[PDB]
């Protein structure tokens, strides 16, 4: 048997952070996730919301269970902690760059755990927050996580960019550079 | 910075679909930190401790025949149902790619250069990109990037071709993807 | 600070369909409040679980930012607010409120007003205690008596007057059938404190 | 407790290939491995052989046991086969390249299993076998393997190179390019 | 190509050393395909099935008190012994690095350029490379590669510095490693 | 093809120390051989395990390349060679030999020569069968009788003469105390076949 698609409902709960996540995945792409604070379903692509619905408060029922079970597993594992596993960071654009033509820079953060990471887009050293989009931690067969961040930009020979990622598995922040060559 | 040890719990339900939904297999799995401890595989019919931590859970959960029956029906109640709720916007999604061919270092002739065929923004990820040297197929020197999942329901791929440009030649990048009946082709002419 | 409503803003009770009683229940003699308690634990990072045993059990007090929960976590606080039951989830190491918690002598009065279109026709009493107060506790005590004394439950809205500051919280449900209690009460998640001594509240009903 | 060093004696046996390996590892680097055919200990660095010795035929006693146990595990797992996991390939040089100054190109093949992979250095498309050195599969905490191959070369603006890796987890050979820029 | 299913068996003995050999822990482990089934951890004193496949083995091997005693003495007979046989050529290996600083694209001033401090050929991998802007420390814009294990008992690392070269300036790459008492420093002057 | 020995090459028995008997035992009335058998299974990819029950049990026949084992795996072969016991390991789904296996009428003779420095003083018989033969089987049958008839066990070496081809296999142990039987016998791992009909063997002793 060769497979065709896989839909994965993935959810996690992490102590001490007390972070949780509920999300659906179709072939590597997230369909939606439930904003735990706004108790609201957020679809990766709005269009999706025209074809389907999800009761966002149920996701919270689940995270409550997951936390309960974390408490129980943590105790039965005699408090065996998770081994940080640092992320592979790669920065690439959306399409070939043409000067003074809009594009998007993607910072792909991969193969890491626990699911807590800080990311910053730096343009010429300064943090950029305009237009910055990002995804939630996507699941991996290896039980580690995956994540992306985007920064819509206008190509010029004048600016240089970096994606600065912070993870507890790295001994110092990681800058993956990008500049027109 | 924060030195405190973390403990993480993850629960994944995976609906694996074969030949549409002709064969469906649900595999639910509990993962402690990065170690999967117990799971329910529809092909087996019950929980199975994957590692020694899950044994208590596998044994307990399998005791609750209520749970075991709901899960057993999950491939129809959950899996096939969700595949059906999302079919038109996920399974039946098709975004065509745009092909662009450009030599890697815009410099003069009769010298090693990689021609680049950039294929981006498509979905599904199944694609076929080929290089042709004056109408003939190039299976040598193709430095391909593999398929890149961009995260926004779009994929991209860059397939290079090592060439010793000699003029009068034409190299063609041919792309085949579900979203087109006839292949897209982007041609390049060896600077005269 | 907050601009008063662009006329189309306000919620229309006529546009709602199912039992305004469940709106009234939040204020109709129904509130959570505890004297001098501290956090017990949290569910998620932007909330706090309190030992309110007023009969309640454990109450999930939920905030807007992680900041707000960190700020009162280890501190003895005084809670007060309109709680809900349906769709209230949490795991304790049941009732939820996006509640206002105030840290740590005399009793103290405050005063309100307004009605139909732009006509004045009411005065009112609302007392408190030491430390400081919220826009929730006040918002509660006022509606508590308007439902009772004026059968509050087309448009209504409470305007909060501080020094040069003025914010308002709608009083009517959304334009549907279901009134999502958790949504409504979320507006208090920014633990908004106001000074009992110089505050001027006002209840604008139509 | 923070650790200082780790010495790992790693060995494996694989069916159907009927490959075996015995090797020592110190902090990620192999000390030596036993050539199963020549029944001879081979040290990663010759110098090592001036400070220590190993009885190479014992390694064979071990691989005999490992094979026996594979047969038993295979049967008790009701013939559960290994899930191919493709390798991350990276090509880098030994030191900064200066034209017409000798250097070495390293093809690092990582995070793969089973331990069977074909590798070829191609210079301008042609396989190069002169000077090519390579290591044996080194062990990983994740129970996957790691491997390196080297090609001593003379930097020029004239040649381009590739490392072509074949693994059962990849759907087509993988070329990681290298050329002076 | 070859479609036949493979089955793999792996046995690893790991000697973990703390504070020289002040604390030593041997962890022997059996891994079926990529699943560790049983192991012996010196801190426990006996075999423990890690997953349900190893239970038979853990139970059997723990029955053989002969085996259990040899292994228990392994941290001295095997671990401490091998650390001692290899100490001078592994634990005490020290190869000094050579530092080289060069700007990434040899082009003109008052423009974004990455200065590169290439540190290569050292062993052990513990190193500290710092950048200084006219005697002052640079913690911003350092695109570092991490430490690279080359496979031949040598490591390398490239630490870049984003600079807007303005002349009269001097940038220094300072490297600290076990093989040197005083740090190596390689200086660079902003093209006058 | 193989150049005859640069004078310093040859092994000196005087330079060896412990019991040349264990060298003799490989040839002294001691050999493995089976008629028409096929492989049973393998341990590693460059070897084959045979059903020789001559009393033996299972014999690991080891080759130089994977190629050689693949080539006789599924085929009925005839084995022959000097086997060893110490440091012989394998796992069967005990004796080892880097043996020569020949695939598949009349009996057939072959002839040898030489002695001290460059003096001729011996003739000899060595017979075989159909299909084809090896440099091992021959190397055995010749030494088998030199130990017996000439007490072979300072330098000795067998030169194999084919058409325009000539290779030689040392006859004396290394320069140490221990004679590693497995090492020695490894020289036959390249299943070297030679034609019984036109072969000229020669035993150069000093």
């Amino acid at each position: 048997i060769k497979e065709e698609h896989v839909i994965i409902q993935a959810e996690f709960y992490l102590n001490p952070d007390q972070s949780g996540e509920f999300m659906f995945d179709f072939d590597g792409d997230e369909i939606f996730h439930v904003d735990m604070a706004k108790k609201e379903t957020v679809w990766r692509l709005e269009e999706f919301g025209r074809f389907a619905s999800f009761e966002a408060q149920g996701a919270l029922a689940n995270i409550a269970v997951d936390k309960a079970n974390l408490e129980i597993m943590t105790k039965r594992s005699n408090y065996t902690p998770i081994t940080n596993v640092p992320p592979e960071v790669t920065v690439l654009t959306n399409s070939p760059v043409e000067l003074r033509e809009p594009n998007v820079l993607i910072c792909f953060i991969d193969k890491f755990t626990p699911p807590v990471v800080n990311v910053t887009w730096l343009r010429n050293g300064k943090p950029v927050t305009t237009g910055v989009s990002e995804t939630v931690f996507l699941p991996r067969e290896d039980h580690l996580f995956r994540k992306f961040h985007y920064l819509p930009f206008l190509p010029s020979t004048e600016d240089v960019y970096d994606c600065r990622v912070e993870h507890w598995g790295l001994d110092e922040p990681l800058l993956k550079h990008w500049e027109f060559d | 910075g924060d030195t405190r040890p973390r403990f993480l719990w993850q629960l994944k339900f995976e609906c694996h679909f074969f030949n549409g939904t002709e064969r469906v297999r649900l595999l639910e799995r509990c993962i402690y930190n990065q170690e999967e401890s117990v799971r329910f595989d529809s092909d087996v019919g019950e929980y199975r401790a994957v590692t020694e931590l899950g044994r208590p859970d596998a044994e307990y959960w399998n005791s609750q025949k209520d749970l075991l029956e709901q899960r057993r029906a999950a491939v129809d109640t959950y899996c096939r149902h969700n595949y059906g709720v999302g079919e038109s916007f996920t399974v039946q999604r098709r975004v065509e790619p745009k092909v662009t061919v450009y030599p890697s270092k815009t410099q003069p002739l009769q010298h090693h250069n990689l021609l680049v065929c950039s294929v981006s923004g498509f979905y599904p990820g199944s694609i076929e990109v080929r290089w042709f040297r004056n109408g003939q197929e190039e299976k040598a020197g193709v430095v391909s990037t593999g398929l890149i999942q961009n995260g926004d329901w779009t994929f991209q791929t860059l397939v290079m071709l090592e060439t010793v440009p000699r003029s009068g030649e034409v190299y063609t990048c041919q792309v085949e993807h579900p979203s087109v009946t006839s292949p897209l082709t982007v041609e390049w002419r060896a600077r005269s | 600070s907050q601009p008063d409503p662009k006329p189309d803003e306000l919620h229309k009770s006529s546009k709602f369909t199912g039992l305004m009683e469940n709106m009234k229940v939040l204020y109709d003699d129904n509130h959570v409040s505890a004297i001098n308690v501290k956090s017990i634990d949290q569910f998620l990072y932007f909330d706090l679980i309190y030992s309110i045993k007023d009969t309640y059990d454990n109450v999930r007090v939920e905030f807007k930012n992680k900041d707000l929960a960190d700020k009162y976590k280890d501190k003895y606080v005084d809670v007060f607010g309109a709680n809900y039951y349906y769709q209230c989830y949490f795991s304790k190491k049941k009732t939820c409120m996006y509640g206002g918690v105030t840290e740590h002598d005399k009793y103290r009065s405050i005063t309100v007003r307004v009605f139909e279109d732009g006509k004045n026709l009411l005065s009112f009493d609302v007392q408190t205690n030491k430390k400081k107060v919220t826009a929730q506790e006040l918002d509660y005590l006022t509606r508590h008596y308007l439902v009772k004394n004026k059968k509050l439950y087309e448009t209504g809205y409470i305007k909060f007057i501080e020094n040069e500051n003025s914010f308002w919280y709608d009083m009517m449900p959304a334009p549907g059938d279901k009134f999502d209690q958790s949504k409504y009460l979320m507006m208090y998640n920014d633990n908004k404190m106001v000074d009992s001594k110089d505050v001027k509240i006002e209840v604008y009903l139509t």
